[PDB]
C-alpha cells in the first residue's frame, strides 16, 4: 500500500464554496493525529473546467489521469456529463461526484446526491396531488420527468407538464401562470434550477399568485438557496427537500470549525450560507478516505499512461477501488451514506420542510422503506 | 331524516300519511306537485333566494352575448312560457 | 359549440323512442328549448355531463367536477339548473 | 456511436493520427460539441451536412 | 325581476361588488336587511 | 420564432414535444389546441 495517495479534482465555474469545502475536508483528514484514522497521506490535483469546450475538459481529465490519480472527484453538467462519464467508465477510473445522478445505469462513477424521485412521488401521493402543473427543465436529467409521467399514467393524474428550460422572457412565465390560473390550477411542482425557480417565484409574486390558496413544491435540493421571503409573507404553502440537518452534531461541529477560516485562504466560507454541495464534497472526502482505509486493511494491492490508447487497456486495480468505494457505510453531514451496484445512494433520508409565515419547519422525513413518516 | 335521493324523500312524504315533510328546491317541488298521483303540495314561502344561471368559461367571447340573450328572453316572456309549458301545460294534475 | 347539460326532468329528458332519434333530437325539456333560443339569439351539440354532477371543488385535490369542471377545464356553455353561488362565480 | 463520447474521441483521434486534410461527417446533439471543439482546436476543417 | 348594484362599464369595482353581493346573499345578510326594513320597522305587526 | 412573435405581436403557442414518448400526450396537445380554435401549426420536429 502506498504511503501517499493522490486524487484528482475537476471543478467547474461557480464552485468556489465547493472547492473550499474540498480543501478544508482534505486538510481535516490530513491534520488528524490518530494513526488508525490517518494511515496514509492524501493529496489532490485540482483543475478548473470550462464545461463548454469539450477539448479543454478532455485535456484536463487526461492531465489528471497522466499525473497519476486513484480517484477523480469532480462536478459535471448536461454538457460535460457524457465525456467525463464515458472516459471514467472506459479507463476504469472512479468518479465521485456531488452532481445530479446519471439517468442511465453506468459503472465507475458514484453519484452521492440522493434522488428526489421517491420523495417527490411519496409527497404527491400523501398530499393528494391528483392535478398539478409540472414546470420542469432538463438541466439535471430526465429521471424526475419520466417518473412523473409514469406515475400520472398509473394513477390517472392530471399533470400538465411545461418545459421552461428554453424560456428567456419573463413574459412567457407570466403568460403560463395566467393560463394555468384560468384553469384553476392551485398546485405547482417546479423541478428547475435555483435561478429559474427564483424567476418563477418573482413572476408569481408580481402576478399576485402567492395567496393562501396556492401550493408550490420546490423539487430541488438547496431549499436554503431559494429566495422565499415574499412568497412566505404572501401565505402560500411551500414544500422543500433537504439533505443536511443543522441539528446534526457532525454538521454543527463542521460549521463551528468552518465559519472560523481565513477568507483569503478559504473563499466563500465565512460570510456565506453553506450549500448542500459542500456537505456532499465533505462526505465524498470521508467516503474516499474510508474506502482507501478499507483497501489498506484488506492488504489489497493497489498502485499511468494516456487516455486515447488503441486498444484501451484498463488498469486492473480499478475494479477493487470501485468495489471498495461502493461498499462504504459512513455517517456524514448528509446522514447515512451507502451505495448500490450503480453508485447511487441507498438508505438515504430526505428531510421534507413545510414553510409558513413564521418560518421553515421540518414537516417530516422520507426514507426508501418508511416512505415519508410524518411528524 | 336525510334521504339519498329526491325520489326517496318524495316517496317518504307520500307514504308517511302526513308525518314527514321534505325540504327541497321550490322549482322541483312545483314540478313534483304536477305529477301523478298528485298527492303532494308546496306550503309556505321560500326560506331563501337562489337563481339558476347560464354558465360560460371565464373570459369567453360568448359571455356577453349569452347574458344579453337571457335578458332578451326574459323581457319577451319566453322564459315564462317555457316554464309554463314544461311545468303546467304538460302537467298531469290540472290547473 | 359544446353545450354541457345534466339529465334532470323537466330540464333535460330523453325522448320516448330516442333509439331511432340521434344528435340533439334525442333530447327534450326546458333546458333544450332554452339552449335553442339562446343559439337563435347568439351552432352547438348538447353533451350530457359524464359524472352527472352539477359541479363542486374537491377539498383535498382541488379538482372541479360536473358541468363547472367541464367549463373550467375547456371541455365545454352550460344550460342547466346550475345555481349561481359565490364559489362557482369565482 | 454518438452516445459514447469516448468512442467519438477515439475515432476522431485515429483519423487525425492517420493523417487527413479534412473530415466529412455527421454529428448529433450529443456529439456536436466534441467534434466541433476538436476540429476548431486542432485547426482541422469539418465538412458536415 | 331583480334589483342589481350598477357600475360603469369596464370599472375595476364590478367584480368585487358582484362577489360582495353574492357573499352577502350566502350569509343571509340581505334577507336580514329585508326583514329589518320591511317587518322589524313595520307598523302593522304579524 | 419567439423574437418575431414579440416583434410582430403574434400569438404563438409554443410546445416542446422532444421529451414526449407517449402518443396520448400528442393527442391531448392537439385536442387542447383545437378547443382554443387553433388552425395553423408550425411543426419543427424530426421526420419520425
Amino acid at each position: 500500500f502506498p504511503n501517499t495517495i493522490s486524487i484528482g479534482g475537476l471543478f467547474m465555474r461557480n464552485t468556489v464554496q465547493e472547492h473550499s469545502a474540498f480543501r478544508f475536508a482534505v486538510q481535516l483528514y490530513n491534520t488528524n493525529q490518530n494513526t488508525t484514522e490517518k494511515p496514509f497521506h492524501l493529496n489532490y490535483h485540482v483543475d478548473h473546467l470550462d464545461s463548454s469546450n469539450s477539448f479543454s475538459v478532455t485535456n484536463a481529465f487526461c492531465s489528471q489521469f497522466s499525473r497519476g490519480v486513484y480517484a477523480i472527484f469532480g462536478f459535471y453538467d448536461q454538457m460535460s456529463m457524457n465525456t467525463l462519464t464515458s472516459f471514467c467508465g472506459a479507463l476504469h477510473t472512479s468518479f465521485v461526484t456531488p452532481s445530479f445522478p446519471t439517468d442511465a445505469d453506468v459503472q465507475f462513477v458514484i453519484q452521492m446526491r440522493p434522488a428526489l424521485k421517491g420523495a417527490i412521488l411519496s409527497l404527491l401521493s400523501y398530499y393528494k396531488w391528483e392535478k398539478f402543473v409540472y414546470l420542469y427543465d432538463t438541466e439535471r436529467g430526465f429521471s424526475v420527468l419520466q417518473a412523473i409521467m409514469e406515475a400520472a399514467v398509473q394513477n390517472n393524474w392530471q399533470v400538465t407538464a411545461r418545459s421552461v428550460g428554453n424560456i428567456k422572457d419573463v413574459q412567457e412565465f407570466r403568460r403560463i401562470i395566467e393560463e394555468m390560473d384560468r384553469r384553476q390550477e392551485k398546485r405547482y411542482l417546479i423541478d428547475c434550477e435555483v435561478e429559474r425557480i427564483n424567476t418563477i417565484l418573482e413572476q408569481v409574486v408580481i402576478l399576485g399568485k402567492h395567496s393562501r390558496g396556492y401550493h408550490y413544491m420546490l423539487a430541488n435540493l438547496g431549499f436554503t438557496d431559494i429566495l422565499l421571503e415574499r412568497v412566505m409573507h404572501g401565505g402560500a404553502n411551500i414544500t422543500g427537500f433537504q439533505i443536511v440537518n443543522n441539528e446534526n452534531p457532525m454538521v454543527q461541529q463542521f460549521i463551528q470549525r468552518w465559519v472560523r477560516l481565513d477568507e483569503r485562504e478559504f473563499p466563500e466560507a465565512k460570510n456565506a450560507p453553506l450549500k448542500y454541495t459542500s456537505a456532499l464534497t465533505h462526505d465524498a472526502i470521508l467516503v474516499i478516505a474510508e474506502a482507501f482505509r478499507y483497501l489498506r486493511r484488506q492488504r489489497v494491492d493497489v498502485s499511468a499512461g494516456d487516455c486515447l490508447a488503441n486498444p484501451a487497456v484498463p488498469w486492473s486495480q480499478g475494479i477493487d477501488i470501485e468495489r471498495a468505494l461502493k461498499m462504504v457505510q459512513v455517517q456524514g453531514m448528509t446522514g447515512n451514506i451507502q451505495f448500490d451496484t450503480y453508485g447511487r445512494r441507498t438508505n438515504y433520508t430526505i428531510d421534507v420542510y413545510e414553510m409558513k409565515v413564521s418560518g421553515s419547519r421540518k414537516a417530516g422525513y422520507w426514507n426508501e422503506y418508511e416512505r415519508f413518516v410524518p411528524f | 331524516v336525510f334521504t339519498k335521493t329526491t325520489a326517496d324523500g318524495v316517496a317518504r312524504v307520500r307514504k308517511s300519511k302526513g308525518k314527514f315533510a321534505f325540504l327541497l328546491e321550490s322549482t322541483m317541488n312545483e314540478y313534483i306537485e304536477q305529477r301523478k298521483p298528485c298527492d303532494t303540495m308546496k306550503v309556505g314561502g321560500n326560506l331563501d333566494s337562489k337563481g339558476y344561471g347560464v354558465a360560460t368559461p371565464k373570459g369567453s367571447a360568448l359571455g356577453t352575448p349569452v347574458n344579453l340573450a337571457v335578458l332578451k328572453l326574459s323581457e319577451q316572456g319566453i322564459l315564462d312560457k317555457l316554464k309554463n309549458k314544461w311545468w303546467y301545460d304538460k302537467g298531469e294534475c290540472g290547473a | 359549440i359544446v353545450v354541457t347539460t345534466i339529465l334532470e326532468s323537466p330540464y333535460v329528458m330523453y325522448k320516448k323512442n330516442h333509439e331511432q332519434l340521434e344528435g340533439n333530437e334525442r333530447y327534450e325539456g326546458y333546458c333544450v328549448d332554452l339552449a335553442y333560443e339562446i343559439a337563435k339569439h347568439v351552432k352547438y351539440k348538447l353533451s350530457i355531463v359524464g359524472d352527472g354532477k352539477y359541479g363542486a371543488r374537491d377539498p383535498e385535490t382541488k379538482i372541479w367536477n360536473g358541468m363547472v369542471g367541464e367549463l373550467v377545464y375547456g371541455r365545454a356553455i352550460a344550460v342547466a339548473p346550475l345555481t349561481i353561488t359565490l364559489v362557482r362565480e369565482e
